[PDB]
């Protein structure tokens, strides 16, 4: 068949910065399409025939090429235009689209905030014990978690999610739990989380010892 | 005597046959309500000129054939009016052509076209230029204007009263070929297009509807065009071809008489021949003539 | 108005089936053929195949040759895709689209919601929700953040919301991980200092699934 490999799979823009992504074709393509899909939506058209934009498209979209290569280019980058693009041939049949282009919004450093959570009394009555520990708001990607309990590190049974770029505040958020039994939660006194990142020559540390609460 | 007996039992043949299916055709539109509309209107206006060439127009070139010492003018008079008949046939195809290029090439306004008293309109002109150039030897320019009779009366032939020079010049240009390259460069560019359509979607598996009928439509009109083209050329191409070469052809040897009787005879088979083929090219014409057979019946 | 308004949610076991419909309006359904797209993972479209409803023509992808079959209704302007023998692996998101001819070529002019179908014989469990109060300490001065737990549940999805939609701005609800059959999600609400906890922030966690509602109101913590 034909395999559409775009470039690249990942970027970053500033708002007003020129983008150009690409649409590589194994063999030759008469036509190529672009779809523009945002994070829980379905794909909407954006450019047909290569060069046409499709209905709601600003001008400020382009598309263009021809054979192998495809692209399609933004004069300006705006906030709205954050999203995946991907990249259709119906040339040779089966139709083939492309991996996709995570487009995101390129913003000013923030440090994250960080705060720790001690296991619920209702988690402790059902036997287990989860400390939650909250990294929110902070720019770029890039972010390091490390436990510790009773001065020494802790490595086992922590559980990570990332959400997405924010809708508004355009930041990255960082969710680190680390469950254990009461047993051995109870065995220990202190807790802590730390956070690591650019925007601070130190780490950031939220601890709390159990014989508080 | 044999001669002319097989002559006129071909022409009446020709005749009883140009007859039967032309009110075939007018019957089938007149019954079937989702037969009529414009195109089929100048399909019933065509069918209807036949029908008059097959009543009037047969019979009187007959009436020419014999050479009985006959009135000049009155001779000159029925020439003209076979003429103006066979005129109005081929401007009656000519219109049918043109709603066909204007239905495939031109979809949008064909609304506002031909619609309406339009095609009565386009018919009357078709009409008029038929009675106009068909009866211009009667304005003084004919040979009478020489003595196998003599003193007025002539023997009543085609050539004895209807000058060559309008023959050729005037009747063989504007009436067989001007019609004759217009339906040539309808036919041109209907099939073109319907070729282009067909490349255009057979890169892809699995078309549109849009697409299909649009392919279907130009395909059709594009055969059924060429089947026009080809009937009409066939017939009418001999017999003015016989009659340029012998304006051009001085002291040469003058058609047989037999070549003379075959294009004749194909002249007025165009008459019968369409537009009988191209309503059977069509779906609806033909189930509704079986029909009507089988109620006969 | 174009629209392609496609089915609900499909919980399915491995080796079942389930049908997908798509309800076209606002323009001449036989006039253009309908297609089908896969999402799966994520950032991952393939065209399983194509349906004329016209006159019933299909062309399919060989990849999904016997999973899929589609049919139309032409009285009801609907389009439906089978999809048969399903496991873990078909459980993706499908769209819906319509190919729109435009004289000179052709393209998907308007796509469904799209439809998520998910299989597993993992057994279906109530989750468990524990709210997470900040740490005694002291309110460390311009905000407090407030979180709540969502412990052991299955299947995705579960709609997370704080004061029942009351609170949309700065929170953030995490997306899931499994660990052995069982799903968990967190979410932290931050708030002004002096909202908390002299107002009431409650979680609002709802399992359709399970048909299971449950509130968990967040107060300071106890003695331990
Ligand atoms: C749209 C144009 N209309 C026409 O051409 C119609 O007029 C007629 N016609 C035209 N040119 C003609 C010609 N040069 N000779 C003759 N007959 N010669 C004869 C010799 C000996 C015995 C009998 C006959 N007849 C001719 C014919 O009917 C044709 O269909």
């Amino acid at each position: 068949d034909i395999v559409m490999t775009q470039s690249p799979a990942i970027m970053s823009a500033s708002p007003g910065e020129k983008v150009t992504i690409t649409c590589s074709a194994s063999s030759s393509v008469t036509y190529m399409h672009w779809f523009q899909q945002k994070p829980g939506t379905s794909p909407k058209l954006w450019i047909y025939s290569t060069s046409n934009l499709a209905s709601g498209v600003p001008a400020r979209f382009s598309g263009s090429g021809s054979g192998t290569s495809y692209s399609l280019t933004i004069s300006r980058m705006e906030a709205e235009d954050a999203a995946t693009y991907y990249c259709q041939q119906r040339s040779t049949y089966p139709l083939t689209f492309g991996a996709g282009t995570k487009l995101e919004l390129r913003r000013a450093d923030a440090a994250p905030t960080v705060s720790i959570f001690p296991p619920s009394s209702e988690q402790l009555t059902s036997g287990g014990a989860s400390v939650v520990c909250f990294l929110n708001n902070f720019y770029p990607k890039d972010i390091n978690v490390k436990w510790k309990i009773d001065g020494s590190e802790r490595q086992n049974g922590v559980l990570n999610s990332w959400t997405d770029q924010d809708s508004k505040d355009s930041t990255y958020s960082m969710s680190s739990t680390l469950t254990l039994t009461k047993d051995e939660y109870e065995r220990h006194n202190s807790y802590t989380c730390e956070a690591t990142h650019k925007t601070s020559t130190s780490p950031i540390v939220k601890s709390f010892n159990r014989n508080e609460c | 005597i044999m001669g002319s007996s097989v002559y006129i039992t071909v022409e009446l043949a020709i005749a009883v046959l140009a007859i039967l299916g032309n009110v075939l055709v007018c019957w089938a539109v007149w019954l079937n309500s989702n037969l009529q509309n414009v195109t089929n209107y100048f399909v019933v206006s065509l069918a209807a000129a036949d029908i008059a060439v097959g009543v009037l127009a047969i019979p009187f070139a007959i009436t020419i054939s014999t050479g009985f010492c006959a009135a000049c003018h009155g001779c000159l008079a029925i020439a003209c009016f076979v003429l103006v008949l066979t005129q109005s046939s081929i401007f009656s195809l000519l219109a049918i052509a043109i709603d066909r290029y204007i239905a495939i090439r031109i979809p949008l306004r064909y609304n506002g076209l031909v619609t309406g008293t339009r095609a009565k309109g386009i018919i009357a002109i078709c009409w008029v230029l038929s009675f106009a150039i068909g009866l211009t030897p009667m304005l003084g320019w004919n040979n009478c204007g020489s003595q196998g009779c003599g003193e007025g009366q002539v023997a009543c032939l085609f050539e004895d009263v209807v000058p060559m020079n309008y023959m050729v010049y005037f009747n063989f240009f504007l009436c067989v070929l001007v019609p004759l390259l217009l339906m040539l460069g309808v036919y041109l560019a209907i099939f073109l297009a319907a070729r282009r359509q067909a490349k255009q979607m057979e890169s892809q598996p699995l078309p549109g509807e849009r697409a299909r009928s649009t392919l279907q439509k130009e395909v059709h009109a594009a055969k059924s065009l060429a089947i026009i083209v080809g009937l009409f050329a066939l017939c009418w191409l001999p017999l003015h071809i016989i009659n340029c070469f012998t304006f051009f052809c001085p002291d040469c040897s003058h058609a047989p008489l037999w070549l003379m009787y075959a294009a004749i005879v194909l002249s007025h088979t165009n008459s019968v021949v369409n537009p009988f083929i191209y309503a059977y090219r069509i779906r609806e014409f033909r189930q509704t003539f079986r029909k009507i057979i089988r109620s006969h019946v | 108005e174009v629209q392609l308004q496609q089915s609900g949610p499909e919980l399915v076991k491995p080796g079942a089936s389930v049908k997908i419909s798509c309800k076209t309006s606002g323009y001449t359904f036989t006039e253009f053929t309908m297609h089908w797209v896969k999402q799966s993972h994520g950032k991952s479209l393939e065209w399983i195949g194509g349906i004329d409803p016209h006159n019933g023509d299909t062309s399919y992808n060989q990849k999904f040759k016997g999973k899929a079959t589609l049919t139309v209704d032409k009285s009801s302007s609907t389009a439906y895709m089978d999809l048969r023998s399903l496991t873990s692996e078909d459980s993706a998101v499908y769209y819906c689209t319509r190919d729109y001819y435009d004289y000179h070529y052709w393209y998907f002019d308007v796509w469904g919601a799209g439809t998520t179908v998910t299989v597993s014989s993992a057994k279906t469990t109530a989750p468990s929700v524990y709210p997470l109060a900040p740490v005694c300490g002291d309110t460390t001065g311009s905000s407090v953040t407030l979180g709540c737990l969502v412990k052991g549940y299955f299947p995705e999805p579960v709609t997370l919301t704080w004061n029942s939609g009351s609170l949309s701005s700065g929170v953030h609800t995490f997306p899931a991980v499994l660990q052995s059959d069982l799903y968990t999600l967190s979410s932290s609400v931050t708030v002004t200092s002096s909202t908390w906890p002299s107002q009431s922030i409650t979680c609002n966690v709802a399992h359709p699934a399970s048909s299971t509602k449950v509130d968990k109101k967040i107060e300071p913590r106890g003695p331990t």
